[PDB]
């Protein structure tokens, strides 16, 4: 199930289970347009900034 | 909210499943009753002689 | 019975209301001083299901239609009795029962004993009594109605056409025949002379046409028809699902 | 900060996709029927059991 | 109800607005001191979807993602403030501006507007007013028994009386110039009111600082070029037809979606 949701504090959870990356569970910069590449690279864009 | 009327909340799926389950339970109980009656009358013969 | 029939029924009713608004806008495309209506849809209550988080909707319901009070185009009538408004303002017209309504249709006539009345015959206040032997009626930009008589080389002042301004123009009650009455949402009718305190100016010989744009109405009709078809399909799908359920 | 801008005179429309929902309506109906067959099949299995 | 239909609606609205601009320019061909308008359009929103520049494959970026855009909106209409052709009418009261100045006029409500139409009249009291009855600033007053009125190229006004071989100056006609002439708000009646985007009114007599020179007996005709208007008709018609074709195609797609 690849339906990933972003928590209020930026934790990536699938069905309430915190997703685990190469360094453990992922902490996303609170509020960000997450883009996942073809191999799993996560890019975060913060609102307002360029 | 004004201008809207709320209807009943009866769910038909649960109702249909309940009716099916009730019929199948009633039939099983009838089978049990039949078995018990037949056993009693078989065993009522032990009082003779 | 819990079902999706009502949710799609509300959608059908909303599309019907939108189509009624569109048809009303299109039918009044020839009325002078008509403001187009737009219906605002905003959804119903939500039912919340608690986990050991999710909310299911109920449908859509019309809330309130807004009349667009933009200044419509002017059309030339070549009648000296017709005046159009440049800006925001309303003519005050006295109904027979006694309460004063407010209209923007500037097509006026003189009745059998003087007196300026609207097309429906209701008197325009203040009482502007035109003399019988009048040769030409001149209504100035600032609402001064002067009357020329044969012989006298100066026009005679008869009356002032005052404009009633509301702070909220959308909240007036549309009573029917091109008339609005003040309401609690459009209170404090402010009487002013035309040209001051935000009141509009008056053009004599012109009438203010309707505000209805045509392309919006036609494309909105297309959208209403297609959404109505979509909701009908949803109703049919719910009907088939219930039919399959009952046959068990 | 990260908020949006305002366009006066324009109203944001709904995000619903009609091609998305009509295709879903088709599968929901068919998934509803295939589940109803499980109820019918289970009832037939139970009906024969009580009859014995 | 569907995105393409909203985009086509915006396109139809833009082309319609272009048609209104063309019609307004055409209706005022005979208007003296009229300036033709041109509308400018801009792109509407662009839905982000796939972000262009986001890193795919750790070391390769994604160029030019899905920037799905919405329709079009008109930015603004700008007047072309150019010198119209001068027409000779042989009148003592018609004044034409040849440079970049405006006449100042007082509205009776107290404020002042600015007009370029130079067809002036005299009221019953002898004041120089506009054809709409608005009293031009300054309140140049003309004597009762005037034989000839001469408005010079420097804006000076002279009246020739009987028994006086020397004309007497009865006023001085000034021109108002602005930093930005497109920012004036047109209120009709050939009148512009000053806005905050048009700077502040700069008074100058005609011939210095840039104000133009005043010609007597001439009127500044409208600068509307009409063949350009006809060519713009042809486009404003095809573009509208093509946008309606897009509407029709979306309608057919939705109809087949509904019918199944």
């Amino acid at each position: 199930n690849g339906n990933i949701q972003v928590g209020p504090t930026g934790q990536l959870t699938i069905q309430g289970h915190p997703v685990i990356g190469e360094g453990g569970p992922i902490t996303v910069p609170e509020g960000s347009e997450i883009t996942i590449a073809a191999d799993g690279t996560i890019s975060a864009l913060n609102p307002g900034d360029p | 909210m004004s201008g809207v009327l709320e209807g009943s909340n009866v769910k038909p799926v649960e109702a249909m499943t309940d009716m099916i389950a009730n019929a199948r339970r009633f039939e099983m109980q009838m089978k049990v009753i039949t078995s018990v009656d037949e056993n009693e009358g078989r065993a009522n013969q032990l009082l003779s002689m | 019975m819990i079902s999706s029939l009502w949710i799609a029924k509300t959608g059908l009713d909303a599309q019907q209301t939108n189509m009624d608004v569109i048809a009303n806008n299109l039918a009044n495309v020839s009325t002078n001083g008509f403001k187009r209506q737009r219906a605002v849809f905003e959804d119903l209550l939500y039912q919340t299901i608690r986990q050991p988080g999710l909310q299911i909707g109920t449908g859509v319901r019309p809330v309130a239609t807004e009349r667009l009070h933009s200044q419509g185009n002017l059309s030339q009538t070549n009648n000296s009795k017709d005046v159009a408004i440049k800006g925001q303002g309303f003519f005050q017209v006295m109904l027979p029962d006694g309460t004063s309504a407010y209209t923007r249709d500037g097509s006026f006539q003189v009745d059998q004993n003087g007196q300026l009345v609207t097309a429906g015959g209701f008197q325009v206040q203040p009482a502007i009594t035109i003399p019988a032997n009048a040769l030409s009626i001149t209504i100035g930009r600032d609402g001064v109605v002067s009357v020329t008589q044969q012989g006298q080389a100066a026009p005679v002042q008869v009356g002032q056409l005052n404009l009633t301004t509301f702070m909220n123009d959308t909240g007036l009650e549309s009573i029917g025949e091109n008339l609005y009455i003040e309401t609690q949402s459009s209170g404090a009718p402010n009487e002013s002379t035309p040209g001051l305190n935000g009141a509009g100016l008056l053009y004599q010989g012109y009438v203010e046409t309707s505000n209805v744009n045509v392309a919006e109405e036609l494309v909105n009709m297309i959208q209403v028809q297609r959404a109505y078809e979509i909701n009908s399909k949803a109703v049919s799908t719910t009907d088939q699902m219930l039919q399959k359920l009952t046959q068990l």
